[PDB]
RNA sequence: UAAACGCUGAAAGCAUCUAAGUGUGAAGCCCACCUCAAGAUGAGAUUUCCCAUUUCUUUAAGAAAGUAAGACCCCUGAGAG
RNA sequence: CACCUCGAUGUCGGCUCGUCGCAUCCUGGGGCUGUAGUCGGUCCCAAGGGUUGGGCUGUUCGCCCAUUAAAGCGGCACGCGAGCUGGGUUCAGAACGUCGUGAGACAGUUCGGUCCCUAUCCGUCGCGGGCGUUGGAAAUUUGAGAGGAGCUGUCCUUAGUA
């Protein structure tokens, strides 16, 4: 009958959640966060429309890295110049720029397309327990059972 | 045969203050504080202290022994402290201390000046015999090792800074 | 230091140990016996 | 310490003991502190300095308003100096050549003379090809790279616009300071064409 | 449809797989198209379906 | 930090650079020095300037038409090309 | 081996331009020594930079001369001919030795012998226009990120001391 519901851009209400990363493995935090950002947690999910909710990650500095990932997990990036390879350990990233650590983890898990990049913008990561988005009235999103 | 089980007594007037971690030991020589692991249980008597592990796992055996050793070191350091005796040997080697500064002439083109931390002190009973004396065994050993590394012993003639009494194999250089 | 695949004690004083996941042989008597697996 | 000036030219000076040294004459009419930047307002500490008073018809209402705080005429050049003691500077304060003393070691920043479109030989100092023996390869930039990448690696240097770059010469010596004429004589030669802007700063390496 | 049903089931305290297993136990033949439509539009009806599924699972 | 050397220290009464804990250590890695750099669509920040006009549609983040601060056309040029 | 290419994928050496690997030639750090010292030997870490000017030969290679801290080894279509050269190797001429009765040929030498292409696209080096950056303007700026640079001798002193 062609009656399947298709969500529209702007009709879906996007809420705001706060996710505390303290002692949560980086990947598991990122996986749940990516699902929320995509909107997989809401029945109105429509693949070709953005419907996910905004995420505020706090305490990024305390994200957990199991095993020796703190010193052996290496993030590479090539400047595109000959011999232009740079590396940084996950532990160093956590200490100095934890926002980058969480963002790279979640970028890997969102789709690599226009919609995916747009959804990524909805993420906000903060090392420490306080964020500047109180005006949006975000609500706590426990993930203890989701991981 | 187990360090972790072996009890530790409290000589003289040494006292111990407990806490979730950061066990503190105070006494005539001074104070110390170490963040002991939260898995080993510590029982205290009027003069006897014992440590207990939850099980016989590899990890608990290891940590039990180490924690008892560390606690015993705190007690003994606060009681009598620790001292490393170095005997620098050379035709013209000498040492002299100005306060917490130890200056060494051990053959280099320049004298070597070393500074003790507050918890350690340098004696220099003679210009060739130095003694690093402190409360923290780790710091005492570290400073003595640094002094020795200023000019570690050489085998052919025995010159250099040594730990007093340490064996120094000597090669019969021609 | 002898860095070789096969590290074995060379005299009764040689003691086999593991440091940072590497097999090593340490002899207080003869330093020539000092070995690392690599 | 720092100041802004104009590259007047080059000459030579006889020092004591009669040694002859080449010097660059840099004039610096007293600069003026136009604005003070702080961590509280801008997040970093610096002083904005203006130089070379400008005719009013050449200025804008926004620019005139900007310099009004300092109560001076419009300035042709404006630059921020960092690594200075803000407590010692305030809007409207003047900076003169006397800030430096003879024998000071300074870094001098300028904009190198422009050469325009130049070939690889001049622009990157590459080797020519042979000029005879049947050669048909004289002033060309060499191979672009190996076959395998199916492309040219970045930074394969070729012909292009040469000069006009910001260049800093380090550890120059302040040979003399003339407060009356607002002149600083700096041993050596410094980047830039005559009448161009020059920035003197206390040598960072020192 | 499967994805939307999964989201709705999670909100009702269930996974998609557990919901479908429970529905099969309870003899419910409503297909995934109708289930997804209920999840988006008739939340109460979907919740009632989920309750019967969970009861069948418990039994 | 590498190799290497440790200090304290048990597992394993000893021993032990290691497991916990702590340190030294290279022209190398990150800084340090020089230059580019907010199309860094994540498009940042600071100072200063202009001022809330008119007409018609419409509750429109409407349309067009004079402008302000300002910029450019055009013209004389070079330290630029 | 014969899987792409015979309705064409140009072959040695040199030049121009480099870039990468590390199994490191020099420089840096270190262990063992049959390491007295000065020199070394061997092994471990290390690819940041540097790592030559000639005689002979088409040469690569190699030998030699003279230097250097060192005169590294390899990959990139034995990198690089729509970037260059064309000395060598495969055209037509001619000759020697040799083989052939012969035309000719090499199991070999020798002298001479045409190297085309106006760059559409990507890529690379520079320079503009448009729009964006959410009122319109003029300046000054932070630095996510990126590039550059990175070498080393000899002498004096310490001390003719250890
Ligand atoms: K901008
Ligand atoms: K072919
Ligand atoms: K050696
Ligand atoms: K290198
Ligand atoms: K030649
Ligand atoms: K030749
Ligand atoms: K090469
Ligand atoms: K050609
Ligand atoms: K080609
Ligand atoms: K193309
Ligand atoms: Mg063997
Ligand atoms: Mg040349
Ligand atoms: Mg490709
Ligand atoms: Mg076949
Ligand atoms: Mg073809
Ligand atoms: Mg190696
Ligand atoms: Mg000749
Ligand atoms: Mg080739
Ligand atoms: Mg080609
Ligand atoms: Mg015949
Ligand atoms: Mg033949
Ligand atoms: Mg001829
Ligand atoms: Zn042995």
């Amino acid at each position: 009958m062609r009656t399947t519901y298709m969500a529209k851009a702007g009709e879906v209400e996007r809420k705001w959640y706060v996710v505390d990363a303290t002692d949560v493995p980086l990947g598991r935090l990122s996986a749940v966060v990516a699902s929320v950002l995509r909107g997989k947690n809401k029945p109105t999910f429509t693949p070709h429309v953005d419907t996910g909710d905004f995420v505020i990650v706090i305490n990024a500095d305390k994200v957990k890295l199991t095993g020796k990932k703190a010193t052996d997990k290496i993030y590479y990036r090539h400047s595109m110049y000959p011999g232009g390879l740079k590396s940084v350990t996950a532990g160093e990233l956590r200490d100095k720029n934890s926002r980058r650590l969480i963002e790279t983890s979640v970028k890997g898990m969102l789709p690599k397309n226009t919609l995916g990049r747009k959804q990524f913008t909805k993420l906000n990561v903060y090392g420490g327990a306080e964020h500047p988005h109180a005006a949006q009235q975000p609500e706590v999103l426990d993930i203890t059972n989701l991981i | 045969s187990r360090i972790g089980n072996k009890v530790v007594v409290l000589p003289a007037g040494v006292e111990i203050k407990q806490d979730g971690n950061n066990i503190t030991v105070k006494g005539p020589k001074g104070e110390l504080t170490r963040e002991f692991s939260s898995d080993i249980k510590m029982n205290i008597e009027g003069n006897e202290v014992t440590f207990i592990r939850p099980n016989d796992s590899k990890e608990m055996k290891t940590i039990h022994g180490t924690t008892r050793a560390n606690f015993n070191n705190m007690v003994v350091g606060v009681s009598e402290g620790f001292q490393k005796a170095l005997e620098l040997i050379g035709v013209g080697y000498r040492a002299q201390v100005q306060g917490n500064k130890l200056t060494l002439n051990v053959g280099y083109s320049h004298p070597v000046e070393m500074t003790a931390p507050e918890g350690v002190t340098f004696e220099v009973p003679a210009n060739t015999q130095v003694i690093v004396k402190g409360i923290n065994k780790e710091v005492v050993g570290e400073l003595a090792a640094n002094i020795r590394g200023v000019r570690p012993p050489e085998p052919y003639k025995g010159k250099g800074i040594r730990y007093v009494g340490e064996f120094v194999r000597r090669k019969e250089g021609k | 230091m002898k860095v070789r695949p096969s590290v074995k004690p060379m005299c009764e004083h040689c003691k086999v140990i593991r440091r940072k996941g590497r097999v090593m042989v340490i002899c207080p008597a003869n330093p020539k016996h000092k070995q690392r697996q690599g | 310490k720092g100041i802004l000036g104009k590259k007047v030219g080059m000459t030579q000076i006889f020092t004591e003991s009669g040694e002859l040294i080449p010097v660059t004459v840099v004039e610096a009419t007293p600069n003026v502190v136009l604005q003070v930047k702080t961590v509280e307002t801008d997040g970093y500490e610096a002083i904005q300095v203006g130089y070379q008073d400008k005719r009013e018809v050449l200025s804008n209402k926004p620019a005139k308003g900007h310099v009004a705080k300092a109560n001076t005429a419009p300035k042709r050049f404006i630059k921020e100096f960092k690594n200075v003691e803000l407590g010692e500077y305030e809007v409207g304060k003047e900076i003169k050549v006397d800030v430096f003393q003879a024998g000071d070691v300074v870094d001098v920043t300028g904009t190198t003379k422009g050469k325009g479109f130049q070939g690889a030989i001049k622009r990157h100092g590459q080797s020519r090809g042979p000029m005879s023996h049947g050669s048909r390869y004289h002033r060309r930039p060499g191979s672009m790279g190996p076959v395998a990448p199916n492309r040219v690696f970045k930074n394969k240097r070729l012909a292009g616009r040469m000069g006009g770059d910001r260049v800093t010469i380090q550890n120059l010596e302040v040979v003399k300071v003339d407060v009356e004429r607002n002149v600083i004589l700096i041993k050596g030669n410094i980047p830039g064409a005559k009448k161009s802007l020059i920035t003197i700063k206390s040598a960072v390496k020192a | 449809w499967i994805a939307r049903i999964n989201a709705a089931a999670r909100m009702n305290g269930l996974s998609y797989s557990k919901l479908m297993h429970g529905l099969k136990l309870a003899e419910i033949d409503i297909n995934r198209k109708m289930l997804a439509d209920l999840a988006v539009n008739d939340a109460a009806a979907f919740t009632a379906l989920a309750e019967q599924a969970k009861d069948a699972l418990s039994k």
